[PDB]
RNA sequence: GAUAAGGGAAGUCGGCAAAAUAGAUCCGUAACUUCGGGAUAAGGAUUGGCUCUAAGGAUCGGAACGAUCAACUUAGAACUGGUACGGACAAGGGGAAUCUGACUGUCUAAUUAAAACAUAGCAUUG
RNA sequence: GGGUAAACGGCGGGAGUAACUAUGACUCUCUUAAGGUAGCCAAAUGCCUCGUCAUCUAAUUAGUGACGCGCAUGAAUGGAU
RNA sequence: AGGAUAGUGGCCUACCAUGGUUUCAACGGGUAACGGGGAAUAAGGGUUCGAUUCCGGAGAGGGAGCCUGAGAAACGGCUACCACAUCCAAGGAAGGCAGCAGGCGCGCAAAUUACCCAAUCCCGACACGGGGAGGUAGUGACAAUAAAUAACGAUACAGGUUGUAAUUGGAAUGAGUACAAUGUAAAUACCUUAACGAGGAACAAUUGGAGGGCAAGUCUGGUGCCAGCAGCCGCGGUAAUUCCAGCUCCAAAAGCGUAUAUUAAAGUUGUUGCAGUUAAAAAGCUCGUAGUUGAACCUUGGGCUUGGCUGCAGCCGAGCCUUUUUUACUUUGAAAAAAUUAGAGUGUUCAAAGCAGGCCUUUGCUCGAAUAUAUUAGCAUGGAAUAAUAGAAUAGGACGUUAUAUCGUAAUGAUUAAUAGGGACGGUCGGGGGUAUCAGUAUUCAGUUGUCAGAGGUGAAAUUCUUGGAUUUACUGAAGACUAACUACUGCGAAAGCAUUUACCAAGGACGUUUUCAUUAAUCAAGAACGAAAGUUAGGGGAUCGAAGAUGAUCAGAUACCGUCGUAGUCUUAACCAUAAACUAUGCCGACUAGGGAUCGGUUGUUGUUCUGACGCAAUCGGCACCUUACGAGAAAUCAAAGUCUUUGGGUUCUGGGGGGAGUAUGGUCGCAAGGCUGAAACUUAAAGGAAUUGACGGAAG
RNA sequence: GAAGCUGGUCAAACUUGGUCAUUUAGAGGAAGUAAAAGUCGUAACAAGGUUUCCGUAGGUGAACCUGCGGAAGGAUCAU
């Protein structure tokens, strides 16, 4: 039977989309049917951010940003994670996860 | 067996049918 | 496209009357549908009905009592000799005593009991029940 | 709707209820035929001359006011041109999206609107040669089209 | 509208569309091509007379286990060769090599019936005797 | 260089040699095909002489008509004869297949004309 | 040391098996490389050989059609049509 | 025009024209095809059959030609040929059972070489003769009707005044046999009827079954996955409710079973009346001819009188007064063979039938032998709703009954403009198309520079490149591709598809409009345009990935997955191909049915807002969607359409009919090919399949 | 007025050729089904251990593998 009204994808009103590449195995995966994730984290970590601020030559020196859009193939981001099987009523909540 | 490859099968024995019948045409 | 505007007429009284509403607005009018409309309301299926004049087709307000189960049309409109006029009774009237199968007769638009009382015959029209 | 789309619009004029002139009306049924005829000479078709007539004089429409529609004015002034209006404007059309597909032959599209065009010309043709607005043997040619609508 | 045409001139397309679709009925289909008339090892017939050729055991299939005992006959109207069941216990022994059969269908029109695989007729009759008659020893076979 | 009863390739390495066909008009024409062909495929009928008939043009005259002049083509009919008649001359035998070279073309003057050479097409090299 | 086969050319020997019989679909190892693929065949190329089967005939070392562990067929030394 | 014919007619001849039929299916092919009245089955609509008691046609082994005659292309007439075939003295001669009977053959499949003109009728010169026409009997379980195989007492018991279970009686009767009479042409039989004719009333009822469907055993013996049964599901491996038997029981019964065909069941052929999201099935997408189907609108209302029929009303008919061309359809009628069907009457002893029959007993009286149905077409007819069609637009229009080309009459003559369509116009809006043009970094490769031992790749490695300087670093350049981020439950396009800038070229939807035309439209066999990727042909390009291939790993083997290279290809120009899970697995057009918030384009009204534009708040039209509910639908999953579907009919195109064989074979057609389109059958099979539930399992998550 | 004769006309029938139609043999080749679950592997069903499937094109003992573009009938209706 269909298991998504969506079809597992977001194309609607549209013929064809252009392909894009998973990052972890680089498969071909229609661009609104990828996982996309938005990540922003800092370029230093936590615990190097305090001997790097003391070995910088500049007062008030901002540590910056990695901005990283990430694309997952649908096996891709079972496996990783990313998102993972919900129960049949579950699935069709589409607001991000309450977590942040 | 797969649907593809039990067609993909058949086409090459008609290939074969239509060669071996050109022979004798 | 529109081929049958008395088929739209019933249909609409129809859907309103099995959602419970006590009036319809029917759009286009004709002649046909208003001889149609005036068999229902002789016969007490509806109440009184009003035409509205735009200069165009016309529309038509109807007021529904709640008594009327169901009115269609039969399309095509089959030619339907008087012993004829029994097959289509049975086929479409829930019972023997009550609804009416439409016919337009040379001599007017009528149920099939006045078309019985002066023995005419025309093409069917439609029913109501 | 839309015989060569999928489209479902809807927007038209509405025609007012009252088929009089209004109140504040003032010219006569005269002076619009005299009007009318001015702009048919001046080349303007039917449609541009209800528009101009209501842009610019206040006739709301002519035939509440002259008693006759435009076109049939023109022709009994002997002004009606010898294509109908809407004809000659899709003859126009298809001579235009030919000339554009032969320096374009890549345009599978206009190919494609080519034949849309093209069949909505042949069906108004030959709705005019059943009523007698055109001649019998009136044929549109591709070839010979620019000629008419020169 | 139900996607068949409805208008009070359209005769022609709902007599032919039907012509056309009772095709798919593989009762009229048999019945207008006369596969039976062809293809029937019977010719259409309900009955035939053939020789025996010779005694058979057949297998049955699963989940049954026995020897149904049929014999190979050749029809005497046409020479086609058939196999035909000999029903009861025992009315093999009846049929010998080179006797005159009366064969007849197993009831399942063309098919096989059972766990008999590819036999589709059975004996009724040998060496003009009812078989049902030899078995009840109500009559002898004459030889 | 001719002819030959009956048979008709039994002759011979092999139908070699010879015979048979043959012009024209009309009919009819298969497999296969690169759609161009194959094809005159295959396979049939007729054909003389004489006496007629019909059709097909030019120039003049003011006419769908008159006058004058003019070429051989085609079609039809009757009659006729030892059934003959492309009457001498001239003039394809045909078909079903396999091997091989695509074709037209070329060479061993004086023993080999072919499947050999060339060829268009294709590819490689500087 | 590298490249190159529409360069010259080459493209093989060995080791086991299926509820009658027959066959063998079923893995690695050597020669300086690869080990004959698609096709085709007793062919103008096959020794054995007048190969075996079918057809053609009264009778066919001939012909044709099949078969193929092919002495020693095979791809621009072009293969098959 | 003639000839010929009984006569019309290309029936035939001469001359002359080039016509005639066809997707409304011509022509060809098949028919196990003579047509019809009719038959079977049947709620209705249908499906199937009709060689065969009547009517029409045709034939007499196959063809053909004739004679005679009013009538024949005759065959129980002739002539000839072909095929069969008889006698012969070998020279010759004679044939036609698809008439009756009979034989052979064929086959599953069908009767006597009997009696007679008595009836029905026919023929003849005819009151008289003849008739295998016909009737009668024989064979005859083709079908059909009626209808025996027992009935009643007493004891004995059981039993709640009576139903039986047994051993005891006397009655009754026809099956059969027969005097006889009848029947009949003569017989047979029937009908009547002396005498005979029943206790085991042996004067003896069978065919199929007893697991379920499906009515009736869990009795006994036998066998032991054998034998067998079993339409289907299934039974049988040592207590078999299923086989083989005995007993008992069940069903129909002078009948019962089996095979095949057909009808109902089958709403599994669907017009009534199916199905097409996922079970089989919406053409990949548009255009489009035939076909089918197409908005509304033109004498309505009122008044008076009157006839009839139902119990003052009601229902039909009228008749006046109010300004008063072609069809289709439907009504009625005429004419429509009998048999068959339905049906009235009628004690064939009942009945199937038949069309007889009934009366006080008749030197005769007398009810009858009805009536419906046929149904397309034709004919006649009443009605004018519904659906078509024509008319007066360059007026060549209508009336002048008694007007004289003219003149005069006249209200002189054009329906709305459809929340159908088409066209114009006005500001837009789009990642719609074509042609140029302009970016961007990246990748790879190259040139310069700088160091020095590794770099690459992986789970780990290895192939590979490296002191000849790899990898890395900066600058510069060249090639091809590709257009990141922005990018979305957003936009555009008929679909396939479309995303750097700008210019040009021609399109387009929506919106706005008191513009224009007036049915021009919807869906569409035939026929067309476009049609991802891959693939083919030929040029150009060939950075990167990368079928095939080469190679290193893993493995028992992997010429697989993983790694490094790599040829076609990927890009482009000219042509082909025409297919995708071309998907929303959901045709297109039209109407209606329920709430809500977003969003894109257009338009129209308005802010504690920023700076005209943006934003904000309201309406609306069109889109892409979404959320809730279930009135409703559905097998369910689910669905605002997949609803308005047994309360079944808005228009129209396509497709499906259990699973395989098989999208195969064959024929055709298109293509250079690969292949596309069209497209079977034999045979085989009881399920295959859809949705959901519980569990079990998972090298899935928690 | 017989046989017979001339020329026509209708035209059976035979030979050849063509065509239509219905049956049938065939070395060999290539299938399908049934039977049993015999050999080889493990392609599908679980993320079936490389998600599966469609079109197309190569390769290969066999299931099948691989490239390109699609689909979800996915193992994601979601950041
Ligand atoms: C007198 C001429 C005749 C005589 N006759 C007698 C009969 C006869 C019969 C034949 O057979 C029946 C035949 O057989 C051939 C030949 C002859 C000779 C032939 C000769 C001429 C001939 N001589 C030889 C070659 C030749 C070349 C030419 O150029 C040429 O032209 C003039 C002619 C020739
Ligand atoms: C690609 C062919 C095989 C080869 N073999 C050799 C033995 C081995 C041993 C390991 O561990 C010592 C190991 O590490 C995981 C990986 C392997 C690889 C894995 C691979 C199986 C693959 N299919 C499914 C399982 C899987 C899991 C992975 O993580 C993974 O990544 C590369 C890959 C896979
Ligand atoms: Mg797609
Ligand atoms: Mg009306
Ligand atoms: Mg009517
Ligand atoms: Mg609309
Ligand atoms: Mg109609
Ligand atoms: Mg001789
Ligand atoms: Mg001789
Ligand atoms: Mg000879
Ligand atoms: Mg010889
Ligand atoms: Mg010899
Ligand atoms: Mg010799
Ligand atoms: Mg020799
Ligand atoms: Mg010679
Ligand atoms: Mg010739
Ligand atoms: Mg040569
Ligand atoms: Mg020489
Ligand atoms: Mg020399
Ligand atoms: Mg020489
Ligand atoms: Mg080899
Ligand atoms: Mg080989
Ligand atoms: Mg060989
Ligand atoms: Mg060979
Ligand atoms: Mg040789
Ligand atoms: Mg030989
Ligand atoms: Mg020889
Ligand atoms: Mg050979
Ligand atoms: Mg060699
Ligand atoms: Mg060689
Ligand atoms: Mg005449
Ligand atoms: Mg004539
Ligand atoms: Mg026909
Ligand atoms: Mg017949
Ligand atoms: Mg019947
Ligand atoms: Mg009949
Ligand atoms: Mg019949
Ligand atoms: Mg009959
Ligand atoms: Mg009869
Ligand atoms: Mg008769
Ligand atoms: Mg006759
Ligand atoms: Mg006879
Ligand atoms: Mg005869
Ligand atoms: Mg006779
Ligand atoms: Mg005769
Ligand atoms: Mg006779
Ligand atoms: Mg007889
Ligand atoms: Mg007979
Ligand atoms: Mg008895
Ligand atoms: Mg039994
Ligand atoms: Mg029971
Ligand atoms: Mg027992
Ligand atoms: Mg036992
Ligand atoms: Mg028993
Ligand atoms: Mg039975
Ligand atoms: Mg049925
Ligand atoms: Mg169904
Ligand atoms: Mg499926
Ligand atoms: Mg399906
Ligand atoms: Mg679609
Ligand atoms: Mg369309
Ligand atoms: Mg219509
Ligand atoms: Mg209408
Ligand atoms: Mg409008
Ligand atoms: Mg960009
Ligand atoms: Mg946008
Ligand atoms: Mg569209
Ligand atoms: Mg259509
Ligand atoms: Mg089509
Ligand atoms: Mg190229
Ligand atoms: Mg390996
Ligand atoms: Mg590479
Ligand atoms: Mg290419
Ligand atoms: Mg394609
Ligand atoms: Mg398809
Ligand atoms: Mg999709
Ligand atoms: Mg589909
Ligand atoms: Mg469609
Ligand atoms: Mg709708
Ligand atoms: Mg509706
Ligand atoms: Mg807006
Ligand atoms: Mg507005
Ligand atoms: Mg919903
Ligand atoms: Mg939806
Ligand atoms: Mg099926
Ligand atoms: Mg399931
Ligand atoms: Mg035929
Ligand atoms: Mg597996
Ligand atoms: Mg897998
Ligand atoms: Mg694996
Ligand atoms: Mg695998
Ligand atoms: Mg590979
Ligand atoms: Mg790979
Ligand atoms: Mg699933
Ligand atoms: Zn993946």
């Amino acid at each position: 039977p269909k298991k998504r009204a969506s079809n597992g994808r977001n194309k609607k009103g549209r013929g064809h989309v252009k392909p894009v590449r998973c990052l972890n195995c680089a498969r071909c995966v229609p661009k609104d049917k990828a996982i996309k994730r938005v990540t922003i984290r800092n370029m230093v970590e936590a615990a190097a951010v305090r001997d790097l601020s003391e070995a910088s030559v500049y007062a008030e020196y901002a540590l910056p940003k990695l901005y990283n859009k990430l694309h997952y193939c649908v096996s891709c981001a079972i496996h990783a994670r990313i998102v993972r099987v919900r129960s049949r009523t579950d699935r069709k909540i589409r607001t991000p996860p309450q977590r942040k | 067996m797969r649907d593809k490859w039990r067609k993909k099968r058949v086409r090459r024995l008609k290939r074969k049918r239509r060669k071996v019948r050109a022979r004798s045409k | 496209t529109r081929t049958s505007v008395l088929a739209d007429a019933l249909n609409a009284i129809n859907n309103a009357e099995k959602t419970g509403k006590r009036q319809v607005l029917i759009r286009p009018s004709s002649k046909v549908i208003i001889k149609f409309l005036t068999v229902m309301q002789k016969h007490g299926y509806i109440g009184e009905f009003e035409y509205i004049d735009d200069h165009r087709s016309g529309k038509i307000v109807v007021q529904l009592n709640g008594r009327l189960n169901k009115c269609g049309v039969i399309q095509p409109r089959f030619n339907v000799k008087i012993n004829d006029i029994e097959r289509w009774t049975d086929n479409l009237l829930p019972a023997r005593q009550f609804g009416y199968v439409i016919l337009t007769t040379s001599a007017g638009i009528m149920d099939h009991e006045e078309a019985r009382r002066k023995h005419v015959s025309g093409k069917i029209l439609g029913f109501v029940y | 709707g839309r015989m060569h789309s999928s489209g479902k619009g809807i927007s038209s004029s509405a025609l007012p209820y009252s088929r009089n002139a209004p109140s504040w009306f003032k010219l006569s049924s005269d002076d619009v035929v005299e009007q009318i005829i001015k702009y048919a000479r001046k080349g303007l078709t039917p449609s541009q001359i209800g528009v101009i007539l209501r842009d610019a004089h206040g006739v709301s429409q002519a035939k509440v006011v002259t008693g006759n529609k435009i076109l049939r004015i023109l022709k009994s002034n002997g002004l009606a041109p010898e294509i109908p209006e809407d004809l000659y404007y899709l003859i126009k059309k298809a001579v235009s999206v030919r000339k554009h597909l032969e320096k374009n032959r890549k345009d599978k599209d206009s190919k494609f609107r080519l034949i849309l065009i093209e069949s909505r010309i042949h069906r108004l043709a030959r709705y005019y040669r059943t009523v007698a607005v055109l001649p019998p043997n009136w044929k549109y040619e591709s070839a010979t089209a620019s000629a008419l609508v020169a | 509208g139900k996607g068949k045409p409805r208008g009070l001139n359209s005769a022609r397309k709902l007599r032919v569309h039907r012509r056309n679709n009772r095709w798919a009925d593989q009762a009229y289909k048999a019945r207008l091509l006369g596969t039976a008339f062809k293809s029937s090892p019977f010719g259409g017939s309900s009955h035939a007379k053939g020789i025996v050729l010779e005694k058979i055991g057949i297998e049955s299939k699963q989940p049954n286990s026995a020897i149904r005992k049929c014999v190979r006959v050749q029809l005497i109207k046409n020479g086609k060769k058939v196999t035909a069941f000999v029903p009861n216990d025992g009315c093999l022994n009846f049929v010998d090599e080179n006797d005159e059969v009366l064969l007849a269908g197993f009831g399942r029109r063309g098919k096989a019936k059972g766990d008999i695989p590819g036999v589709r007729f059975k004996v009724v009759k040998v060496s003009g005797v009812s078989l049902l008659a030899l078995w009840k020893e109500k009559k002898e076979k004459p030889r």
